[PDB]
C-alpha cells in the first residue's frame, strides 16, 4: 500500500515537470518533447534533478538533506 | 591452453612421447656432466674426479627433468598448429587457390651486364 | 559534479619540491601522511553516492595501511636525527 | 517516452497520520491478500511501474473499505487504542499491550477476525497467473554471435618446430 | 604472469567484491545495477578485441547511467529556456 | 607439572586469569546445544520483503492466505 | 633473531605471490604495499650511517611510487566502476599507471635512485633480493598489456637502455656497475612489451639467472674493481676463468647464451616491419659492452698482486647453486627453441 | 540543521571568554615591568630538547595496537548474520593476532 | 544554511591544505591538518555515510596525528623564530590561493565558460540522492561489517599488521 502511493507521486511529478516545461518555450533550435538521454528503453528511476527542477528553494533542501541532520 | 595452470593437460596422450636417445636428452645433463666436473673444481677439490656420489646425482637429475620438460614442449608446437589449420580451413575467402602458370608467361627485368 | 573537482585540486598536494624538500624533512613526510584523505575522501564518495554496499569496507582498508606503513617510515626519521639532531634533507652523504 | 496523462490520478488516498496507520495495520494485511500479493507480482515480475497502474487502484481500494468498515462497527476502542501508541517516541508496541484486548475485544469476535501473530508477512506465498507472463524482458536487444570451435584431431608437429633451422 | 590459481582449486580469494552486481548481503541493489547484467551479457563469449568495435552501445549508456553526464546538460539547458525570459512572460509555474 | 601450575600462581596470578578465560571461551561454543538455536533465530528475521512466487501446478505448499497451513514451524520460539 | 630472519625473508615472496595471484585491484595494492613495509629491515643489519641514509632515500621513493598507483586505481572506479584487472578504460589511468609504475623498476628517468641504493647498502650479501622487485611489477604489465599509449613505453625504454649504458663507463665501484646495466636490461624487455608479450619473460628469466650468478661469485670478499686484481694470484684461478665466462656472455656473443634474448627478440620486432627501431637498440647495447671489457682486463692481466698476502686457508662460504648456473648461463643456446613455446 | 547551531554557540562563549579575562586587565594601567624575571624557578635553561627514546616508543607502541581496534570495532553489528561460524572462527583471530603482537615485544619494554 | 553548505566546506578544505603544502615550520603543520581532517570528516558526514566518517576522528585525526605531534619534540626544531620566520614562505602562498580563486571566479562567473569547466552544473545537488528507500542499519555503509564474505581481505591485513611490530622492535 505504502509504495502504491509513491509511484503515483513521481509520475504525477514528471508530468508537471514536463507539461509545465514543454509550455515554457517551443524553440526551433530546441528539444523534442520528452526525448530520452539514453538509447535503451525502459523505466529507470529518475535523478533528483528530474523531479525538482531548478526550483531549488526550500522543500528541496528538506528533501535531499531532510533525513540527514535530523528528525 | 585450456585447463589453466596445468603443466600439461590430458590431451597430451596422443603425442609420441619424446622417448630417449635423442641427442638433446643426452646433451641435456651433458652440460650437467660438464657441470659436475666444475662442482669439484671450485673448492680445490682437487680431484677432477671426486666422489661419484656428487659426480653423479647431477646426471640423474638433468635428463629426468630435461625429459619430463620436453614432453610438453613438443605438445605446445602441436596445439599451435592445430589451432591454425582449423582456422585456415574455414574462412576459405581468406585463403585463395593460386593458379598454375609455367613460363610462357612471366618476364623478369631483364638486366645483364 | 563539483565536489569531484574539489577534492581533486587538493590531491595535487604532492607537489614534489614540497614532497622531499626543503629541510625539516618532517614537513615533507607530513604532506605525505596527508596525501591520504585525497585518496580516502575521493574514494569515500564514488563508493557512497552510488550504493556499492560491498566495497564500503575499502575506505577502512585505505587507512589501516596508510597509518601502519606511514608510521613505519617515521621510525627512520628518528635514526637520521638521532645521530644528528637536525633532519635537514641536506644530508647527501651516500653519493651518485 | 510515454507517460500517462494527468488522469486516473487525484484518486482517493487514505489520509491518516503515521500513528494510526500502524494502529491496526496488522489484522489489516493478513486477512486481505486479495490484490496485494498479486499486486507485487505486477511489479517484481515485470518492472517499470508505469505499465502497471491498474491493481494500484485495487490495492489502494482494499484499504478504503477497510477503514470505512471499521468506522461503522467500533471506532471507540480503536480511537482510544491508537491514542496510547501515538503517545510517542519509537511507537513501541509493548506499552499499549494492556489496551490491545479492548480494541480486539469484539473485532476478532463480533465481525469475526483473528490475531495473526507470527504467520503474517512470512511463509513466502503464491498468487496466480492471469495477465500474460511477459517475455521480452526489460531491455533485451540482441545476442550477438559466438566463435566456432576447434577440436578435430591432434597431430604431432608437422616438420618439427620450423624455427630458423633446428630440425628436431 | 597471471596464474589464476583460484580457478584451478576451489578457494575464493576475492572475485566477490569485484563487480557492481554480485550479492550485496541483504540483496539490495546499486543504482546502475540493472545495466550490468545487460552489458556483461553482451561480451562474454567474445574475446574482447572485437568487443570494443562490436557492443559499445550497451556500454555507452552504461557510462551515461553512471555519471549522468548528459542528462545533467540537457537539464542545465532548461535554465536557458526559462530564466532568461522570466521578465518576458510565463513565470511558469503557477504556485502551487 | 602441577607443582609448576601452583608455583606460577604464587607469583603472577594475573594473566593466568586471562588464559583461564582465554580458553574456556574457545572450547565451549562447540559444546552446549543451546547453540545452533542461535543460527536458526538469526536466519528467520525478515529484514527484506517476501515476494510471492508464481503458482502453476505446484505450488508445493503455502496457499494464498498466509494463516492457512503453509510452511515450517517458527512458533517453537514463541513458546520458548 | 635467526628464526624471524626466515619469517621476514619468507613474507617477501608472500608479498609478491598475492601480486601474481589476484583478480582485484585492491589486492595488487596491498600486494606490493607490504614489500616497502617488509623489505626495509634487511638493509639494516649492521646499523651503519649509510643503509639508514639509504633505505630512507629508497623508502620515500617507493612510497609515492605506490601512492600514485592508488590514485590511478580509483580513477576507473569512477568510469565503468568495475575493478578486476584489465585495460584501464580511461587514458588518465594508464598514463598515470605506467609512468608512475616505472618508479619501482626504474626506467629511463626515475633513476637517480638505483645507484643511490645499490651503492653503499653496507649489506652486499644480497641485494640479490633486488631481483624480486623486478618480478613484482612485470606481473602487472603482462595483464594490463593491451592498454598503453604506446608512444611512451618505448619512450621510457629508448631513453633508458641508452642512459643506463653511459651511466657506468665512468664507474669503478662494482656494486654500481651492476646497478647500472640493470637499467639497461629493463630496456629490452619493456620495449618489446606491446608486440607479443612473451619473448619478454624469456628475457626476464635469462636475466634473473645471469645477474644472479654474478653476485654469488662476487661473494667471497670482493668489493672494488682493484680488489678484483688481487684475485687470481691469491684466491683461486679457477675463479677467474669463471668471471670471464660470464661478464662476456652477459653483454652477449653468439656462441654463448647471452645472445639468446636478442637473437629471438628481433625475430619479433621486425616481422612487424619496424626495422628502424631495433638497430638503435641493437647498436646501443654495444657500448654497453665496454664496461665488461675493461672490467675483464682487470683479472686476467696479473695486475700487481696485492701485497704480501698469504691466504693458506680454504673456503667456507655458501656457493649454493653456483656450481650449476654457469653451465646454464652459457651453454643453453645450443639447446632451445623451447623458450618461445615453453613459457607461453 | 540545528547541530552547528549547538557548536558555534559553544565556542563563541569560550572564544569570547578569553578576551574578557586575558585581554581586559591586560591593557590596565598597572606597572608590568619588562624585566627578564619570568619563566619561573629554572631561571635560564639553555638547551635543545634531547632525544630520549623510551619517551618515543610509547608513541609508536600504541599507534599499532590502535589500528585493529578499529578493525575490531564492527563486531556488534556483525553479530547479526547468516552463517555465523565464519565469524567466531574469524573474529577470535584478530584478538589473538593482537595478543601475540604483545607477547613478542613483551621481552623488551624497557622502562616504559 | 543553504544548499551550498557542501561547496563551502570543500573550498575551505582545499584551502585547508595549502597551508602545510608549502613550508610552515611544522608545529603549525598539524594546524593545517586537524582543520583539513576536520572539514574532511565534515564533508563525508553528508551523503549518508556516517560511521565511516566518525572513524577518521578516532583512528587517524585523533589517534595518529598525536604521534606525529608527540614527536617534533624529539626531532625538535630550533627556536630561531618559526612560522613567519624566514622571509620566503609568504611568496609561494597566494599564487596557489588565487589559482583556484581565478579558477573559481570565471569557472562559472557567467552562463558558461567554456566547455571543460562547463559540464559541471551547480546548486540543487542534482545527483546527491535518488528516490526513497527502505532501511538496513541505514542502507549503505550501515552494513560495513563483513566477517562473512570478506575473509582473504582481512587475513592479509590481519597478518600484515602482526609483522608491523617485528620490523620496528628492531631498527629501534
Ligand atoms: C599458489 C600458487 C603459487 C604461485 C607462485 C609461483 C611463483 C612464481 C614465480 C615466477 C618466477 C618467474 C618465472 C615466470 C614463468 C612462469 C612459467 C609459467 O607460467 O608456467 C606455469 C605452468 C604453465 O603455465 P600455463 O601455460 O599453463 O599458463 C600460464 C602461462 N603464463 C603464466 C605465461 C600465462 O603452470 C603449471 O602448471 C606448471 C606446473
Ligand atoms: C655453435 C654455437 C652456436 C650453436 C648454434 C646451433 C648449433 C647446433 C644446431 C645443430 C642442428 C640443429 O638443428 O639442432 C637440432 C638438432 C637435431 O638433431 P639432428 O638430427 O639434426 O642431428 C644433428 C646433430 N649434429 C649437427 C650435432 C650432428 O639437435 C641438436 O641440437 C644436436 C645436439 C647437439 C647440438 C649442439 C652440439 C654442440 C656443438 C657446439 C659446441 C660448442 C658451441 C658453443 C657452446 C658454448
Ligand atoms: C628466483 C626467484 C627470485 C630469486 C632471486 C634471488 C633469491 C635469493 C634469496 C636469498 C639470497 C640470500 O640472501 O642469500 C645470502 C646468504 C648469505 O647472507 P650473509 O652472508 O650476509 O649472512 C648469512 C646469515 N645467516 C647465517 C643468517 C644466513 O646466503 C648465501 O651466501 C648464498 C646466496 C644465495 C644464492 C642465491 C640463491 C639462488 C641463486 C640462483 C637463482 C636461480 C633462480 C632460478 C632461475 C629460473
Ligand atoms: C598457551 C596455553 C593457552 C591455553 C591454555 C588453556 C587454559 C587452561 C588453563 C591454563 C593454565 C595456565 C597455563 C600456563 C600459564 C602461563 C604461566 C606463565 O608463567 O606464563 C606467563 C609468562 C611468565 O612471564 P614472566 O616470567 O616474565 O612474568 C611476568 C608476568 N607478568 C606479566 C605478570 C609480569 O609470561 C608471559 O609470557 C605472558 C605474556 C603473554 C601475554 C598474553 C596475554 C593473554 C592474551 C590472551 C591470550
Ligand atoms: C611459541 C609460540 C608462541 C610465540 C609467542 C611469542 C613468544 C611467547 C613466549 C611465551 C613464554 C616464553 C617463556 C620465556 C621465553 C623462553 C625463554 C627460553 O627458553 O629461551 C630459549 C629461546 C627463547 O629466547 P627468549 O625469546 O626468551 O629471549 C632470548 C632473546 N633471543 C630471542 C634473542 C635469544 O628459544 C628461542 O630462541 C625461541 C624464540 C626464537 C625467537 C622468538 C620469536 C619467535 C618465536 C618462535 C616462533
Ligand atoms: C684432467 C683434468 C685437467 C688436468 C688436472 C687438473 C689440474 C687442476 O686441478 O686444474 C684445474 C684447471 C683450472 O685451470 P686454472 O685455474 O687456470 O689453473 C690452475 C688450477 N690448478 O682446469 C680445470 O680442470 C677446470 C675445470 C674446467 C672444466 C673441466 C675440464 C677439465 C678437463 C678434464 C675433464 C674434461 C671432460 C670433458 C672432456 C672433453 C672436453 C669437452
Ligand atoms: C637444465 C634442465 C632444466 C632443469 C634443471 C633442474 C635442476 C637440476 C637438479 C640438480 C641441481 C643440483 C643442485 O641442487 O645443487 C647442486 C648441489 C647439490 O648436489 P648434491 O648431490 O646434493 O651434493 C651434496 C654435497 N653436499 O648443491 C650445492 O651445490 C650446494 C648445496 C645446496 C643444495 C641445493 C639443492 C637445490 C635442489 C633444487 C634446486 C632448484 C633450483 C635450481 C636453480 C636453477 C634452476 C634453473
Amino acid at each position: 500500500l505504502l509504495q502504491a502511493e509513491k509511484d503515483r507521486r513521481v509520475l504525477q511529478m514528471l508530468r508537471e515537470n514536463l507539461e509545465e516545461e514543454a509550455t515554457v518555450m517551443k524553440d526551433v533550435p530546441g528539444w523534442k518533447v520528452g526525448e530520452s538521454v539514453f538509447h535503451t528503453t525502459r523505466w529507470v528511476t529518475p535523478m533528483m534533478g528530474e523531479l525538482y527542477g531548478l526550483r531549488a528553494s526550500e522543500e528541496v533542501l528538506s528533501a535531499t538533506y531532510g533525513f540527514i541532520w535530523y528528525t | 591452453g585450456r585447463a589453466t595452470f596445468q603443466f600439461l593437460p590430458d590431451e597430451a596422450r596422443s603425442l609420441p612421447p619424446p622417448k630417449l636417445t635423442d641427442p638433446r636428452l643426452a646433451f641435456v645433463g651433458f652440460l650437467g656432466y660438464c657441470s659436475g666436473l666444475i662442482d669439484n673444481a671450485i673448492r680445490r677439490r682437487p680431484v677432477l674426479l671426486a666422489g661419484l656420489h656428487r659426480q653423479l646425482l647431477y646426471i640423474t637429475s638433468f635428463v629426468f627433468v630435461g625429459y619430463y620438460l620436453l614432453k610438453r614442449q613438443d605438445y605446445m608446437y602441436a596445439v599451435r598448429d592445430h589451432d591454425m589449420f582449423s582456422y585456415i580451413k574455414s574462412h576459405p575467402e581468406d585463403f585463395p587457390e593460386k593458379d598454375k602458370k609455367t613460363y610462357g608467361e612471366v618476364f623478369e627485368e631483364f638486366h645483364p651486364v | 559534479s563539483m565536489v569531484y573537482m574539489n577534492i581533486m585540486m587538493a590531491f595535487t598536494v604532492s607537489l614534489v619540491g614540497l614532497l622531499m624538500y626543503r629541510s625539516h624533512l618532517m614537513s615533507s613526510l607530513l604532506c605525505l601522511e596527508g596525501m591520504m584523505l585525497s585518496l580516502f575522501v575521493m574514494a569515500a564518495l564514488t563508493i557512497l553516492n552510488s550504493h556499492f554496499t560491498l566495497a564500503s569496507m575499502m575506505p577502512i582498508i585505505l587507512l589501516v595501511f596508510a597509518a601502519c606503513e606511514a608510521a613505519l617510515g617515521l621510525s627512520l626519521l628518528v635514526m637520521v636525527s638521532n645521530t644528528y639532531g637536525t633532519d635537514y634533507v641536506q644530508n647527501l652523504n651516500l653519493l651518485q | 517516452v510515454e507517460l500517462p496523462s494527468l488522469e486516473d490520478l487525484k484518486v482517493q488516498e487514505v489520509k491518516v497520520s503515521s500513528s494510526v496507520l500502524k494502529a491496526a495495520a496488522h489484522h489489516y494485511g493478513a486477512q486481505c491478500d486479495k490484490p496485494n500479493k498479486e499486486f507485487m507480482l505486477c511489479r517484481w515480475e515485470e518492472k517499470d511501474p508505469r505499465r502497471c497502474l491498474e491493481e494500484g487502484k485495487l490495492v489502494n481500494q482494499c484499504a478504503l473499505e477497510f477503514f470505512r468498515q471499521i468506522k461503522r462497527h467500533c471506532a471507540e476502542p480503536f480511537t482510544e487504542y491508537w491514542t496510547c501508541i501515538d503517545y510517542s517516541g519509537l511507537q513501541l508496541f509493548r506499552r499499549c499491550r494492556k489496551q490491545q484486548a479492548q480494541f480486539d475485544e469484539c473485532v476478532l469476535d463480533k465481525l469475526g477476525w483473528v490475531r495473526p501473530d507470527l504467520g503474517d508477512l512470512s511463509k513466502v506465498t503464491k498468487v496466480k497467473t492471469d495477465r500474460p507472463l511477459p517475455e521480452n524482458p526489460y531491455h533485451s536487444r540482441a545476442r550477438p554471435e559466438p566463435n566456432p570451435e576447434v577440436e578435430g584431431d591432434l597431430k604431432p608437429a608437422r616438420h618439427g618446430s620450423r624455427l630458423f633451422f633446428w630440425t628436431m | 604472469p597471471f596464474f589464476d590459481v583460484q580457478k584451478r582449486l576451489g578457494v575464493d580469494l576475492d572475485r566477490w567484491m569485484t563487480i557492481q552486481s554480485a550479492e550485496q548481503p541483504h540483496k539490495i541493489p546499486s543504482r546502475c545495477h540493472a545495466f550490468e547484467k545487460e552489458w556483461i551479457e553482451c561480451a562474454h563469449g567474445i574475446g574482447s578485441i572485437r568487443a570494443e568495435k562490436e557492443c559499445k552501445i550497451e556500454f555507452e549508456d552504461f557510462r551515461e547511467c553512471l555519471l549522468r553526464q548528459k542528462t545533467m546538460k540537457r537539464l542545465h539547458a532548461i535554465r536557458r529556456q526559462r530564466e532568461k525570459l522570466i521578465k518576458e512572460g510565463k513565470y511558469t509555474p503557477p504556485p502551487h | 607439572v602441577a607443582a609448576f601450575l601452583k608455583n606460577v600462581w604464587a607469583k603472577e596470578p594475573v594473566l593466568v586469569a586471562s588464559f583461564a578465560i582465554a580458553g574456556l571461551a574457545v572450547i565451549l561454543p562447540t559444546l552446549s546445544p543451546y547453540t545452533k538455536y542461535s543460527l536458526m533465530i538469526n536466519r528467520a528475521t525478515p529484514y527484506n520483503y517476501p515476494v510471492p512466487l508464481r503458482d502453476d501446478g505446484n505450488m508445493p505448499d503455502v496457499p494464498s492466505h498466509p494463516q492457512d497451513p503453509q510452511g515450517p514451524s517458527l512458533e517453537w520460539l514463541k513458546r520458548l | 633473531n635467526p628464526i624471524i630472519f626466515i619469517i621476514i625473508l619468507l613474507t617477501i615472496m608472500l608479498g609478491t605471490i598475492i601480486v601474481m595471484i589476484s583478480s582485484h585491484w585492491l589486492l595488487v595494492w596491498i600486494g606490493f604495499e607490504m614489500n616497502m613495509l617488509a623489505i626495509i629491515p634487511i638493509m639494516m643489519k649492521n646499523h651503519n650511517p649509510r643503509a639508514t641514509e639509504a633505505s630512507t632515500k629508497y623508502f620515500l621513493t617507493q612510497s609515492t611510487a605506490s601512492m600514485l598507483l592508488m590514485m590511478a586505481v580509483i580513477i576507473n572506479l569512477m568510469f565503468s566502476g568495475q575493478w578486476t584487472v584489465m585495460k584501464l578504460f580511461n587514458p588518465m589511468a594508464s598514463m598515470l599507471m605506467t609512468m608512475a609504475l616505472a618508479m619501482k623498476l626504474g626506467m629511463a628517468p626515475f633513476h637517480f635512485w638505483v645507484p643511490e641504493v645499490t651503492q653503499g647498502i653496507p649489506l652486499s650479501s644480497g641485494l640479490i633480493l633486488l631481483t624480486w622487485q623486478k618480478l613484482a611489477p612485470m606481473s602487472v604489465l603482462y595483464q594490463i598489456f593491451p592498454s598503453i599509449n604506446l608512444n611512451l613505453i618505448l619512450t621510457l625504454s629508448v631513453l633508458s637502455i641508452l642512459i643506463g649504458g653511459w651511466g657506468g663507463l665512468n664507474q669503478t665501484q662494482l656494486r654500481k656497475i651492476m646497478a647500472y646495466s640493470s637499467i639497461a636490461h629493463m630496456g629490452w624487455m619493456t620495449a618489446v612489451l606491446p608486440y607479443n608479450p612473451t619473448m619478454t619473460l624469456l628475457n626476464l628469466i635469462i636475466y634473473i639467472i645471469m645477474t644472479s650468478t654474478m653476485f654469488t661469485m662476487f661473494m667471497a670478499n670482493s668489493t672494488t674493481t682493484t680488489l678484483s686484481l688481487s684475485h687470481t694470484w691469491n684466491k683461486t684461478p679457477i675463479m677467474t676463468v669463471l668471471i670471464l665466462a660470464t661478464l662476456l656472455s652477459m653483454g652477449g656473443l653468439p656462441p654463448l647464451s647471452g645472445f639468446m634474448p636478442k637473437w629471438m627478440i628481433i625475430q619479433e620486432m621486425t616481422k612487424n616491419n619496424s626495422i628502424i627501431l631495433p638497430t638503435f637498440m641493437a647498436i646501443t647495447a654495444l657500448l654497453n659492452l665496454y664496461f665488461y671489457m675493461r672490467l675483464t682486463y682487470s683479472t686476467t692481466l696479473t695486475m700487481f698482486p696485492s701485497t704480501n698476502n698469504m691466504k693458506m686457508k680454504w673456503q667456507f662460504p655458501l656457493m649454493k647453486k653456483m656450481t650449476f648456473l654457469p653451465t646454464m648461463v652459457v651453454l643453453s643456446t645450443m639447446m632451445l627453441p623451447l623458450t618461445p613455446m615453453l613459457s607461453v | 540543521m540545528n547541530l552547528m547551531l549547538a557548536l558555534l554557540t559553544n565556542f563563541t562563549l569560550a572564544t569570547l571568554l578569553v578576551i574578557i579575562a586575558f585581554w581586559l586587565p591586560q591593557l590596565n594601567v598597572y606597572s608590568e615591568k619588562t624585566s627578564p624575571y619570568e619563566c619561573g624557578f629554572d631561571p635560564m635553561g639553555s638547551a635543545r630538547l634531547p632525544f630520549s627514546m623510551k619517551f618515543f616508543l610509547v608513541a609508536i607502541t600504541f599507534l599499532l595496537f590502535d589500528l585493529e581496534i578499529a578493525l575490531l570495532l564492527p563486531l556488534p553489528w556483525a553479530s547479526q548474520t547468516a552463517n555465523l561460524n565464519t565469524m567466531l572462527t574469524m573474529a577470535l583471530f584478530l584478538i589473538i593476532l593482537l595478543a601475540v603482537s604483545l607477547a613478542y615485544e613483551w621481552t623488551q619494554k624497557g622502562l616504559e | 544554511m543553504m544548499l551550498y553548505i557542501v561547496f563551502i566546506l570543500s573550498v575551505i578544505f582545499v584551502m585547508g591544505f595549502v597551508g602545510f603544502s608549502s613550508k610552515p615550520s611544522p608545529i603549525y603543520g598539524g594546524l593545517g591538518l586537524i582543520v583539513s581532517g576536520g572539514v574532511g570528516c565534515g564533508i563525508v558526514l553528508n551523503f549518508g555515510g556516517s560511521f565511516l566518517g566518525l572513524m577518521v576522528f578516532l583512528i587517524y585525526l585523533g589517534g595518529m596525528m598525536v604521534v606525529f605531534g608527540y614527536t617534533t619534540a624529539m626531532a625538535t626544531e630550533q627556536y630561531p623564530e618559526i612560522w613567519l620566520s624566514n622571509k620566503a614562505v609568504l611568496g609561494a602562498f597566494v599564487t596557489g590561493l588565487l589559482m583556484e580563486f581565478f579558477m573559481v571566479y570565471y569557472v562559472l562567473k557567467d552562463k558558461e565558460v567554456e566547455v571543460v569547466f562547463e559540464f559541471n552544473g551547480l546548486g540543487d545537488w542534482v545527483i546527491y540522492d535518488t528516490g526513497d528507500s527502505g532501511f538496513f542499519s541505514e542502507e549503505a555503509m550501515g552494513i560495513a561489517a563483513l566477517y562473512s564474505y570478506g575473509t582473504w581481505l582481512v587475513i592479509v591485513t590481519g597478518w600484515s599488521l602482526l609483522i608491523g611490530v617485528v620490523v620496528i622492535m628492531e631498527i629501534t
